[PDB]
């Protein structure tokens, strides 16, 4: 057994799909060599760590094992570490090509305490001749102001649907698996931009049910079927919606958070109703979501949400 | 590139242990004459110079001059490995990114090879020129270390007075004061206990206690330390070696 | 090398006439460092013409990336001194501070001596300038650092220069009066613009002045951020990496997007993805420029004002949602909802044609100003608590209107002989001159004092300063 | 002396009830030998811990005490735990054994984002030499990466057949008499929670074990569990619907004060009863549901209880007028 | 029922100081053939086992085997109070709930009597499985201790490898690297300074540094340690004893 996400992980900078201008910027950086300190921010599962890894690889060639220091969340990153080890690595001697430099890749930089982030300031400022820092964070807000001022900020947009679709087409072509278009559409709907989660769900579907079909996807994801949620939200009589929520969703043991999230994600794609009604239904659904997240996930809240949605649609 | 072979494995160990407390990173300038290395303190108050000539090396090539920037903590961790009966060998390839330390036993085939990653230090090499010091004396390092450890326990400033063929150490602390008077004399029965003195002008200087405590740790290389004091120049402490020397330049305090 | 260095380091200043902005603070620091020797000769008791003779050490503070470290290093090197620097990347505990720097407080340099001592250039070559940088960044691993450094601020024998970012932080309280504290401010747009034009001329590439102004607005005045962002380099660059929030604001406020033909071509998912494009600046931009557009989506019988009112209501709801989100990061799942309430719904309500130009959000500058003034008011209350018996909020609300009538009102009519009375008044409350300026800074409304404080002759202000530097009554403990 | 929770804990796979759908695939996994990283999530009191412990005991037998690391919640939750304990347990090998080691974390949903990132990195590192099986109550409080790295399993609540079989089993090994309506009330209150059933059974046992043979009536179960009675619920609803303000207010106050009930379960039972009425107008249901949900959300923050009770009465009386 | 006399006092001292740090509580099983004990660390990587027969003692008498579970910290604390010239004796009676230790010198009547409390945790799992090992060797404990605490500073993973007549210890970290090679040789002047080695097939495998530092602390027992390395099997580090042995089973890494 082998996770398809790891097996088909991009190793060259060109294999990464999605953002085009930032990938082109990184390509020009790897072609030139003068790479500055950079923070990379974005949503989870969109190719941040892979980007900096392929960048360092293409930059250092046969020197990745000597001039690259990677620190993820599983390693100790305190004050003692950033004071001793990072400083001793920045001062290391290494004969590199005239364009290349050493690389310190700090992943999940938002988890590093402020006291540890304060010490890196002069360490990364004084040794700018043989050391360039690359942070990979989910939130660019937990990084202190001096660090944000020093290094350039690079935001990664969420993945669109055509890019994930092309990546999945490449994967299934190189894997020789049977599929149907509605199955790919279900994968796109469930992934909501997470390329890693998309590949993982596709591999799980292929390994469990063989044929990639919407029924098997919605069975393996263990989430409320979008069709039944659409039927519940678009019903005419409120009693019908309440009965559907009672006997189909609430009885099977679905979590209220899952119900609300599926209703949100289905109302977003309901292209039959107008735009204002969609926005207001999403507003009520989000109000119910915030109410549930505050400790009260009672069925009464979902009933009131359905009542408000029916009153709005009428 | 270079290939140096020390006679004993303890010589370089004692050398590095002499000034591993006042210096953290150091540059070693390897020329055809030998090894010369200078380093400033972290507080920029105590300069350390070290010269080991070719005579202390069993074999030494050094085709062309080179610089090796290295730490003293890792070097002290590595040099502590070898036993007494080993032949330390320093090796550095062309364009060195590291340095090899070989420990070969004379009667056995137990070879212990270590590697050390060189550091990058800007070469702010400043030149030293021979100044005519007013006071130039020399005394056994044991008594000097004793007086330093004695006076440093009272205050944080040791005052040295040279006047009328008399050495005077004094310290004024909060819990009291302390003073020590030394008169020069010669001992034909034991030349290793004889305080020399060549006085030209009465000198009065004041140094810190921490710097003196760090300097006196080098009393294991030689047995007679020389002292050169001037009215306006930094004091010079010197420990001679069978093929070189170790010099501590210490700057006085203010009035 | 020549092309391997960063743009911040290769284009760093070299003299004092290249540091852009804050000329007054730089000149004050230079004059203090120059006359430090004469003040040391007089036992640090005769404040000479500037009230900067009794202070042993200096303290630099301000926003990040203004030139604090550069200015300090340059004014230290220009006078021929020798720089001993310590920063946050060194263990500045109490014991280590006692060991290392305390010993080197009054000693003379060895590198400064052996460097040059034969030519009569200056007598201060051997002396130290101890630059304690990033004093605000001392973590919990440096026990007693602030107290030991405050003690070092006194009983010293060499120029000590402290650098921090937030001076009014209560942790920096032990530096109340023992150090001269000059303040760096966000440089004016003209100086940063001139520096950018010089750098671009040297690099042989031209930009539009509108792009320069937009960059200056985006970075909020951090010159280092400006240079680092300019190093990334023209329409594609500004439109995809640098000025993305402006593109988001322009695209989300278009009228043709929310029309039926337009919405079928650009559905709601594209708008939510447009929000996620930059989920830190889109809500602020939308709140900034949502009520400056001529609409084209008004309902049959909806005016502009009630549409803007509904948009602001939904904006407040989105702000509540954002507070709930940032209160606990593990609620990441609430980000899509905050997309619709904060960004998408108001824009949809009041979409149309942009009337003028899209301005950057002004909430960041006002928030920084409000935080600075809050800290200043807390610092004033810390001194005046022993004689008012009022809350830190009621003070500004009630007392200060009367303090204006007491402090500055005599100066406009009595001239320059009422100095004794106002010093007597401000000494019943343990008030100082910096506190006086801070008090006068707060007066918003028809009682604005920034125009009148400069109108008065400079001789009166200099006399006030020199007379106040003589007598002091600050002890109450 | 031991609690019935532990005394009646399933020692093997066949002693878990109402989880056939997951038990078959777990048996396929264990006899195939391709056991992947698992995520057991679902409502509490279902059998996740029991299932995984039984599977580990079946796989390792006597060596279960050697290659199975049972971790728990915070227990001085620093990054040191996930960085050292799990990391060394996964990286270091085992002695006198064959196979891959197993680490099972109890209620691993209380981990922060940084802890979850550390744990997913550890999982990605040693995914070839050990298998992780993490437990959770809500599958939404976990990072999507950690969720994707493993295979999920939702433990649906126990149906009537399984819990009734377990009542029969506990009646075999215990000398107890239970009335036909007592078990009905027990299931209606359990909501599909075996742990609460075993909690209440032994409490009523110790309550009415004078001769070891009394009949456990429904009233004592309701008193030990603290749940409203359908008779009182229907009486309060009828009083609010028909009688005037003073009388209905007095009845509601006396019912919620003489028994010790909170307004939460009152509203819950009242809306559960109102669910199945034959309403004429739909605006009635709309207003009823909306106002009662508002009352519930306000009660969640602890206001003046008498005011919310009067508001409940007012909403019920004002929605049933069309 | 249980009477065990020692010939000296420092023997049990070093026996317990051998493995004090790796495990806290341990069960001594005393049978007619002597005292046996086995324990595992909390991390479940290193297994300590000790066996001592009836030859190193002076007077040993027991009727039926008995188990005593005790904490090594407290036993070390109470044992530290004894001199080197005393004769330590342990006595136990029926229903053993407290072990009774007695120090006494023949020329100085100093009755040192001490009672301790016993634990009850017991998990034995005694197994010895592979009598044939791919590589075996025996070397002085002093040299091995020097090597292991010399290469422990450079990294945390020491890689041992037995090639053809070439024992090689490797370490690689961030401050540099270290490689120690030793070749077998038989010295006729002193047998305790020889390097004995037998190699069936070449081997190479890593080990944790802290586990080796904990194992090496039992070097005061003997003057020559035996190492047995074999792939897909726990390595054995054995210190012999006049009437038994103390051996550590260690698990490799990746
Ligand atoms: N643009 C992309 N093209 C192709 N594969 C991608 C892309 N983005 C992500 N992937 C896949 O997703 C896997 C995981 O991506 P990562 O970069 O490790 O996630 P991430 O960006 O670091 O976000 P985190 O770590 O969850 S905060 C990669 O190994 C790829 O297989
Ligand atoms: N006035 C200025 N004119 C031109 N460049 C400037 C100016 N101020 C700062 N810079 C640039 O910013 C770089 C570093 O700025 P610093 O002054 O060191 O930052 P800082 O003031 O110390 O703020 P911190 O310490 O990061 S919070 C310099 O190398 C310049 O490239
Ligand atoms: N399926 C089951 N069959 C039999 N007994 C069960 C079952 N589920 C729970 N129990 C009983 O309830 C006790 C608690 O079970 P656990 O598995 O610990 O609960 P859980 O479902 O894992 O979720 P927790 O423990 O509340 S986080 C067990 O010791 C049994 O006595
Ligand atoms: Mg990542
Ligand atoms: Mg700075
Ligand atoms: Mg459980």
């Amino acid at each position: 057994q082998l996770p398809w996400v790891e097996k088909y992980r991009p190793q060259v900078l060109s294999d990464i799909v999605g953002n085009k201008e930032t990938i082109d910027r990184l390509q020009q950086i790897a072609k030139d060599g003068n790479m500055p300190h950079m923070i990379i921010s974005g949503m989870p599962g969109i190719g941040k760590t892979t980007s900096v890894h392929c960048l360092a690889h293409e930059l250092l060639g046969r020197s990745y094992a000597d001039g690259v220091l990677e620190l993820n969340a599983s390693d100790d990153r305190g004050i003692d570490v950033v004071r001793n080890q990072i400083k001793h690595f920045a001062q290391k001697k290494l004969h590199l090509p005239p364009g290349k430099h050493k690389i310190v890749i700090l992943d999940e930089a938002d988890s590093m305490t402020a006291g540890a982030q304060q010490a890196l300031r002069r360490t990364m400022e004084l040794y700018s001749n043989s050391t360039r820092f690359a942070f990979a964070c989910n939130q660019s807000n937990k990084i202190i102001e001096p660090l944000q001022s020093r290094c350039a900020i690079l935001r990664y947009s969420k993945l669109s649907d055509e890019d994930v679709l092309k990546r999945l087409l490449q994967i299934i072509k190189l894997e020789d698996v049977k599929y149907t278009n509605d199955g790919l559409e279900a994968i796109i709907f469930t992934a909501e931009g997470d390329m890693r989660q998309a590949i993982n769900n596709l591999q799980s579907t292929v390994a469990g049910h063989g044929l990639v079909n919407a029924d098997n996807v919605f069975k393996i994801v263990d989430s409320p079927h979008p069709l039944i949620v659409k039927k519940m939200l678009l019903a005419s009589n409120l009693e019908d919606s309440i009965q559907i929520l009672r006997t189909d969703l609430w009885k099977k043991g679905y979590s209220s958070i899952d119900i609300v999230t599926t209703s949100f994600r289905v109302t977003k794609n309901l292209a039959q109703v107008k735009e204002s009604v969609r926005l207001e239904m999403i507003k009520e659904i989000g109000l119910t979501h915030m109410r549930i997240l505050e400790g009260v996930g009672t069925y009464l809240q979902l009933a009131s949400m359905l009542a408000k949605i029916h009153k709005l649609n009428n | 590139m270079l290939e140096a072979k020390f006679e004993e494995a303890s010589l370089f160990k004692r050398i590095i242990d002499g000034f591993k407390d006042c210096v953290q990173l150091v540059n070693f300038q390897c020329k055809e004459d030998g090894i010369i290395a200078q380093a400033v303190d972290d507080s920029r108050v105590l300069l350390v110079s070290l010269e080991i000539g070719v005579e202390a090396f069993q074999e030494y090539r050094c085709d062309h001059p080179v610089t090796l920037g290295m730490d003293l903590t890792s070097l002290s961790k590595i040099l502590r490995c070898g036993n007494n009966t080993d032949t330390l060998t320093l090796i550095a390839d062309n364009t060195p990114d590291s340095i090899i330390l070989l420990f070969e036993d004379t009667k056995k085939d137990r070879i212990a090879e270590y590697s050390l990653k060189l550091m990058d230090i800007d070469a702010d090499f400043l030149k030293i020129e021979e100044l005519q010091y007013d006071s130039t004396l020399s005394l056994p390092s044991s008594e000097f270390s004793k007086i330093v450890r004695d006076l440093s326990q009272l205050s944080d400033s040791i005052n040295i007075m040279i006047t009328k063929e008399t050495i005077k150490f004094v310290a004024d602390g909060d819990i009291g004061s302390g003073s020590v008077i030394i008169k020069p004399f010669v001992d034909m029965e034991h030349p290793e206990t004889s305080i020399k003195l060549e006085m030209d002008q009465p000198v009065d200087l004041t140094f810190g206690a921490k710097y003196l405590l760090d300097i006196i740790k080098g009393s294991s290389l030689s047995d007679r330390v020389g002292i050169r004091l001037s009215s306006e120049a930094p004091a010079l402490f010197q420990f001679d070696l069978k093929s070189g020397f170790l010099q501590f330049f210490l700057a006085p305090k203010f009035n | 090398r020549e092309e391997d260095k960063l743009w911040t380091v290769k284009y760093a200043p070299t003299n004092l006439q290249q540091v852009c902005g804050n000329k007054g603070s730089v000149m004050k620091l230079k004059n203090w460092l120059a006359n430090w020797e004469n003040s040391k000769k007089n036992s640090f008791k005769h404040a000479g013409k500037d009230g900067s003779g009794v202070f042993r050490a200096a303290m630099l503070y301000g926003p990040p990336g203004i030139g604090k470290t550069t200015a300090a290093h340059l004014v230290a090197q220009e006078l021929g001194y020798d720089i001993l620097e310590q920063n946050a990347s060194d263990v500045r505990s109490k014991t280590l501070l006692n060991a290392g720097v305390k010993n080197a407080l009054d000693n003379m340099s060895v590198v400064g001596y052996f460097k040059h001592n034969e030519e009569a250039q200056n007598l201060n070559g051997k002396h130290f300038v101890i630059i304690m940088d990033e004093v605000d960044g001392m973590s919990g691993g440096d026990r007693g650092g602030v107290g030991q450094l405050a003690q070092f601020c006194r009983k010293t024998s060499t120029p000590l220069i402290l650098i921090c970012n937030e001076r009014n932080l209560p942790k920096m309280r032990p530096f109340d009066r023992v150090c001269l504290d000059i303040q760096f401010r966000r440089p004016d747009a003209n100086s940063i613009k001139s520096r950018l034009m010089t750098i671009a001329i040297r690099e042989k590439f031209k930009l539009d002045p509108n792009v320069i102004d937009r960059l200056i607005q985006t970075t909020r005045g951090d010159i280092r951020q400006v240079i680092n962002l300019l190093s990334t380099i023209s329409k594609a660059w500004e439109k995809n990496i640098a000025l993305k929030p402006f593109d988001i604001a322009h695209k989300m406020l278009d009228g043709q997007i929310y029309s039926d033909i337009g919405s079928r071509n650009f559905t709601l998912n594209d708008k939510i993805a447009l929000y996620f494009d930059d989920f830190d600046f889109t809500p602020l931009m939308i709140q900034e420029n949502y009520l400056s557009t001529r609409p084209s989506v008004l309902k049959p019988g909806q005016s502009h004002l009630e549409a803007v009112a509904e948009a602001a209501n939904c904006i407040s709801l989105g702000d509540i949602v954002e507070k709930k989100i940032r209160s606990s990061e593990q609620l990441w799942s609430l980000l899509p909802l905050h997309a619709v309430l904060s960004s998408v719904y108001p824009a949809s309500k009041v979409a149309g044609h942009m009337a003028g130009r899209i301005n950057f959000t002004a909430w960041l500058g006002q928030n920084s100003k409000s935080a600075k003034y809050y800290r200043l008011l807390q610092e004033i209350h810390y001194h005046t608590r022993l004689g008012t018996s009022t809350d830190k909020i009621g003070l500004r609300l009630d007392y200060l209107p009367t303090f204006r009538k007491r402090l500055l009102d005599p100066f406009l009519k009595q001239g320059a002989d009422a100095i004794s009375s106002v010093i007597e008044v401000m000494d019943d409350y343990y008030l100082t001159k910096e506190d006086w300026d801070s008090i006068m800074e707060f007066f918003v409304g028809p009682d604005v004092t920034t125009a009148i404080i400069k109108k008065i002759p400079a001789t009166v202000k200099s006399g006030f300063t020199r007379k106040y530097n003589s007598m002091t009554h600050p002890v109450a403990i | 002396n031991l609690p019935w929770v532990e005394k009646y804990r399933p020692e093997t796979l066949d002693e878990v009830y109402g989880q056939n759908e997951v038990i078959t695939t777990v048996r396929k996994f264990v006899d195939e030998g391709k056991l992947p990283h698992l995520l057991f999530y679902g409502p509490p009191g279902t059998g996740k811990t029991s299932t995984i412990v039984a599977l580990a005991r079946e796989i390792y037998g006597k060596n279960y005490s050697n290659m199975v690391l049972e971790l728990n919640a915070s227990d001085d939750r620093g990054i040191d735990v996930v960085r050292n304990q799990i990391k060394d347990f996964a990286s270091t090998r085992q002695i006198f054994s064959k196979g891959f080691k197993l680490i099972i974390l109890d209620e691993a949903d209380a981990m922060t984002n940084a802890a979850q990132n550390a744990l997913r990195r550890v999982i990605e590192r040693y995914t070839k030499n050990t298998r992780f099986c993490v437990l959770a109550n809500y599958a939404h409080k976990l990072t999507p990466a950690l969720l994707s790295r493993c295979t999920r399993f939702r433990f649906q609540p126990l149906p009537q057949e399984a819990i009734e079989r377990r009542i029969a089993n506990v009646l075999v090994h215990e000398k107890l008499k239970l009335s036909p309506n007592a078990e009905k009330a027990l299931i209606e209150l359990s909501n599909g929670d075996m742990r609460r059933v075993l909690n209440v059974l032994q409490s009523c046992k110790a309550t009415l074990d004078n001769p070891d043979e009394d009949e456990i009536s429904d009233d004592v179960i309701y008193e030990c569990c603290g749940a409203p009675r359908p008779s009182d619920l229907k009486a309060v609803l009828k009083s609010i619907l028909e009688d005037d303000w003073g009388t209905a207010h007095y009845t509601l106050n006396k019912v919620r004060s003489a028994k010790g009930l909170a307004l939460i379960d009152l509203i819950e039972g009242i809306v559960k009863i109102l669910e199945d009425y034959e309403l004429q107008n739909e605006e009635t249901r709309v207003h009823l549901l909306t106002k009662l949900a508002d009352i519930e959300y306000s009660i969640s923050k602890g206001g003046n209880d008498q005011i919310q009770g009067s508001a409940v009465i007012g909403a019920i009386k004002a929605s049933f007028e069309n």
